[PDB]
């Protein structure tokens, strides 16, 4: 939302549509499974409690839903989305080359809390691939 | 079944037209013309009439069956482009089927084209509504024969134990190439028109809010049944991954309008639509009656050529307050009678306004519910004391009124000067408002209308409104006319005089008020204000009024 | 079926004769398929057979003789039923549901088909100690979910009449045991008939004005 209404920035009529369109989808039944709170009716109710000043929060219901590397390829994807449109107007941009170095440090650094999903996000972006990289990807599944 | 239903529409839609056209002029020569007379279009030797020879019943009868069977060779070009597509469609889902399978593939499209669509209106036209009054039985019979005879030509069928028609099997054998001809011509239409074209792509607007409607009502089915399918490639960009984004951006549908007319369908023609109201007592519902005393369409005198005149206030017509098929009863009863012959109507269009309007479900029924043929017999329309809203709703509903773009028959009164000459004068009895107006009040000529564009406008303050006049030309319906706008002074609500130079005129549920350039504002305005104070005198109580917020 | 075969030796040519010789030629073959379906009680096949019934849209020297010759049947047995102060009643049942759903045909003043609905009006409150309820419970049942889209424009002028002089003169309730249990059958009929949605209904529900049975 930021994207559409900010004036740094001067997207074309066409761009904005695409960015209209994103905002639409992201509020669907399919992308809140994805995030993994389905069953809630609203996001905002949830996010935000009106009593927070006079109590503190009383977390409960500790089963916790899984995640699967497959939901995090649909929004790294969608997400991807987003971001290259607006690269087509912002001249000699360089968001997508930061985006890659930040995901790349994470993939080949031994962290079992991280690494899975920096490695299923190094790949979805990353437009070019050498053979010394390859070799670590093979020696990561040894 | 679905697929049936799409041919009926197509047909019905646009081949009312094209066979009332052709045929109507055919049937006036064996109804009326006095050299037919009377003869009996009967071959059948249990019923044979021995007063009548049977020589002169079989030639007229293959004589009668030549005309109509040369005027449908004749007429290819007058062809719908709707049907010439729907043909060859067919032309070539049987030549697809032919050719996994001497059937001839043009000979089963004709014989279907030809029974479904031409055969049904000659066998009885009245029905269709082709003509008002039904066909006497002898004149029925001939064309319940000819029907037969033509039939067997597409067919290539002899008679067989036929006796009773066999004599005729001669004429068929020599015209069987002939129907060829009239088959492939249509048949003949490119696969692809990339020659025919007609790039109209008109807006609408109706037809689109019924499919966001339908497609709102079926969201979740449909969706189902594109998951089923299309695994093959992600549906992210196919139709169920735009479907539900668009569908849920534009939001539910807003609820339909209501219908003040009586519940109609497709099967409705001129000769249904009688049928039903003189069925229903409209007569003494009290609501007909009533219409009587606002003298809506009503009969007066004639005119130069002596047919007679007919005057229809707007005015007089509300947009719902009262049932739209009452008012469409009155019209045809009173146009019954004489709409046979060429006939006169003039139109009163003065100070139109939103409130009566005609909405574009209930103004298309106006084209279908008369005959048909009584649209021929307009001899000339006369629209008086026309006015800008006019000619913004015209452009919308320019579709509808397409036929009537640049019509001869449409006369426009460009100046009061105009109408007297050519009307009868003494005997129009147009408004008696309208009258009581006179136009016999200063006017401001060369008055500027300052706006994004400036339009001479002459005003006149009348003794009980104000007439804004203007004096350049403006096209509607491919005639020149220039408008002329009436307020009621009742309803100048608003009287600024900004400056000398300009005055501002504001006017209920008109936005931005209405501002002219004349060298005397201050007199313009001084006489609104001796005009709207008068009035004030007049009504019984003006403080009583707003408590009202849009 | 082999009545219909038949139709194709005779003549060859469908459209000259085989919709002509025998005009509810399509409606006949689908009778064959519903037979090539697991055996099942009584009512569930009743429910395929009216089905089909309903769609018999010309008229014939048959039809018109079946429905009038079964009306009489019916008309006498039901005098037994009542009169006489189960598988009678079984019986009795299959009757009216085949005697409705091929109303449509035999349409077109006193006439057999009206006939049939005054009889059938004055069973909706029939009152019978000894059997009266079944009666009730099943006459709502039929009337509502499978009499024949033809014959609606007859059941609400007949349905309406009978309301209309449920009030006297200056509009006063006439309050009474049976009239109170009149309109509770109106209103569960009424129901049922407007919430289905078949084929053909739309078209038919047009010619009838349900709007001052309503407010009555």
């Amino acid at each position: 939302h930021s994207l559409c209404t900010c004036s740094q920035l001067h997207f074309s009529e066409e761009t904005k549509q695409v960015l209209r369109l994103s905002l639409t989808e992201f509020s669907l039944p399919k992308f809140y499974l994805l995030f993994g709170i389905s069953k809630v009716k609203s996001a905002a109710v949830i996010a935000f409690r009106s009593s927070y000043r006079d109590r503190s929060f009383s977390p409960g219901s500790y089963e916790r839903e899984t995640f699967a590397l497959t939901s995090l390829e649909t929004v790294t994807e969608a997400l991807l989305e987003i971001m290259e449109a607006c690269m087509r107007d912002i001249p000699t941009c360089k968001w997508l080359d930061q985006w890659t170095e930040l995901a790349q440090r994470f993939a080949f650094q031994y962290n079992p809390s991280l690494q899975p999903r920096a490695l299923v996000v190094f790949g979805c972006i990353s437009k070019r691939v050498s053979h010394g990289q390859i070799k670590q990807i093979i020696r990561i599944l040894s | 079944s679905l697929a049936s239903k799409i041919m009926t529409f197509c047909f019905k839609v646009y081949g009312a037209t094209y066979l009332q056209k052709l045929l109507d002029p055919l049937l006036r020569i064996v109804i009326t013309s006095s050299d037919w007379q009377h003869v009996s279009f009967e071959v059948d030797p249990t019923r044979l009439e021995p007063s009548e020879s049977l020589e002169e019943n079989q030639r007229n009868l293959l004589q009668m069956t030549e005309k109509f069977f040369h005027a449908i060779i004749s007429s290819s070009s007058e062809f719908p482009p709707q049907l010439r597509s729907v043909c060859h469609c067919l032309y070539q889902a049987t030549c697809h089927s032919l050719l996994n399978k001497p059937q001839n593939s043009i000979g089963a499209v004709g014989s279907a084209m030809f029974l479904r669509f031409i055969n049904p209106a000659i066998v009885s036209p009245y029905e269709a509504g082709i003509l008002d009054k039904k066909p006497p039985p002898r004149i029925e019979r001939g064309l319940k024969l000819m029907s037969k005879i033509l039939q067997s030509i597409a067919n290539h069928v002899l008679f067989t134990k036929e006796e009773h028609m066999r004599p005729f099997n001669d004429f068929v054998k020599s015209n069987f190439d002939a129907a060829r001809r009239f088959f492939l011509d249509i048949a003949s239409d490119c696969p692809t028109s990339d020659a025919v074209n007609h790039s109209l792509s008109f807006i609408s607007d109706g037809n689109v809010l019924a499919l966001h409607r339908l497609l709102w009502n079926n969201q979740e089915k449909i969706g189902q049944y594109l998951s089923s399918n299309r695994d093959h490639k992600a549906v992210g960009r196919r139709p169920f991954d735009k479907m539900a984004t668009l569908l849920a951006y534009l939001g539910p549908p807003e609820h339909k309008p209501v219908a003040d007319t009586h519940w109609s369908s497709l099967n409705l023609t001129s000769s249904k639509f009688e049928e039903f109201m003189t069925r229903h007592q409209v007569h003494e519902k009290e609501e007909f009656k009533a219409l009587k005393t606002l003298s809506i369409f009503y009969q007066a005198g004639t005119s130069k050529a002596g047919n007679p005149i007919f005057y229809y206030v707007a005015r007089r017509f509300k947009t719902g307050q009262i049932n739209g098929d009452l008012l469409i009863y009155h019209v045809l009863l009173t146009l019954k009678p004489y709409y046979a012959k060429p006939y006169e109507i003039v139109v009163d269009l003065t100070h139109t306004g939103p409130s009566n309007r005609f909405k574009t479900d209930f103004l298309s029924k106006w084209f279908v519910v008369f005959p048909g043929f009584a649209y021929d017999n307009v001899s000339a329309v006369y629209i008086y004391n026309c006015n800008s809203w006019v000619r913004e709703y015209t452009k919308y509903h320019e579709r509808l009124l397409t036929g009537l773009k640049g019509s001869k028959r449409l006369v426009f009164i460009d100046c009061p000067g105009k109408l007297a000459e050519h009307i009868e004068h003494e005997q129009q009895k147009l408004p008696a408002a309208t009258l009581a107006l006179e136009e016999d009040l200063k006017v401001f000529h060369n008055a500027l209308k300052l706006a994004h564009k400036d339009t001479k406008v002459s005003i006149k303050v009348g003794s009980t409104a104000v007439q804004v006049t203007s004096a350049e030309r403006t096209k509607v319906l491919g005639q020149s006319v220039f408008l002329n706008d009436i307020y009621y002074a009742s309803e100048i609500e608003e009287i600024c005089l900004v400056d000398e130079n300009q005055f501002t005129l504001t006017i209920a549920n008109q936005g931005t008020p209405l501002t002219f350039m004349h060298q005397e504002c201050e007199a313009i305005v001084q006489s609104i204000i001796h005009i709207r104070t008068r009035w004030e005198l007049s009504q019984p109580d003006s403080i009583p009024q707003h408590t009202k917020i849009r | 079926r082999h009545l219909c075969e038949e139709a194709d030796i005779r003549c060859g040519v469908d459209e000259v004769s085989v919709h002509n010789l025998l005009p509810n030629y399509n409606t006949f073959m689908e009778f064959a398929s519903v037979s090539n379906m697991m055996s099942t009680g009584r009512a569930a096949l009743q429910k395929r057979v009216m089905a089909l019934l309903r769609r018999i849209e010309h008229p014939t020297a048959g039809n018109t003789e079946a429905w009038e010759d079964t009306h009489a049947k019916w008309e006498q047995a039901t005098k037994l039923i009542l009169n006489y102060p189960t598988d009678s009643l079984q019986e009795w049942i299959n009757m009216t549901g085949f005697l409705c759903a091929l109303g449509g045909v035999c349409l077109q003043a006193d006439t057999p088909v009206s006939k049939f609905m005054d009889r059938l009006l004055s069973l909706m409150v029939c009152n019978h100690e000894k059997v009266g309820l079944q009666i009730r419970t099943n006459v709502k049942d039929l009337v509502g979910l499978e009499l024949s889209p033809a014959l609606y424009p007859m059941l609400f002028n007949k349905l309406k009449n009978t309301i209309s002089k449920f009030f006297d003169s200056q509009g006063q309730v006439l309050l009474t045991d049976t009239n109170t249990q009149f309109v509770e059958q109106t209103i569960a009929i009424m129901k049922n008939l407007l919430d289905n949605h078949t084929e053909g209904s739309s078209e038919h529900l047009g010619q009838a004005s349900i709007e001052t049975m309503m407010l009555n």
